[PDB]
DNA sequence: TTGACTCAACATCCAAACACTGCGAGATA
């Protein structure tokens, strides 16, 4: 439960487990029954959001890049 | 909003001397209204 | 730990009265 453990995405249960046996290591979001993956590439990720102790809403917030070719 | 609520954690790593004429007046004043409030 | 130097870059003080219209350039119906 360390680098893989029960998260959420879409609002759907979940198995956060983070991927870092390729070049870019990355978060795989696998859902709890299995539903629904979401994998985060920890590569692409700029800074961690974490719900601070005060955010009795414990919620974490995985902040992401801009590549030259995603640019809107 | 959301960042400013949920709070971006992340692990950053990173290994003469006289002022103006203008500020010296700047000061005067502000010794004053300063002094006054006190 | 004291203050009297010097240096240099500004800042600040202080002195204290001539008139005003003519006249040639170009252009002008």
């Amino acid at each position: 439960p360390s680098h893989s453990g029960a998260a959420i995405f879409e609002k759907v249960s979940g198995i956060i487990a983070i991927n870092e046996d390729v070049s870019p290591a990355e978060l795989t979001w696998r859902s709890t029954d299995g539903d629904k993956v979401h994998t985060v590439v920890l590569s692409t990720i700029d800074k961690l959001q974490a719900t601070p102790a005060s955010s009795e809403k414990m919620m974490l917030r995985l902040i992401g890049k801009v590549d030259e070719s995603k640019k809107r | 909003y959301d960042s400013e609520e949920f709070e971006d954690v992340t692990d950053g790593n990173e290994v003469r001397n006289v002022c103006s004429n203008e500020e010296r007046k700047r000061r005067k004043y502000f010794h004053m209204l300063y002094l006054v409030c006190l």
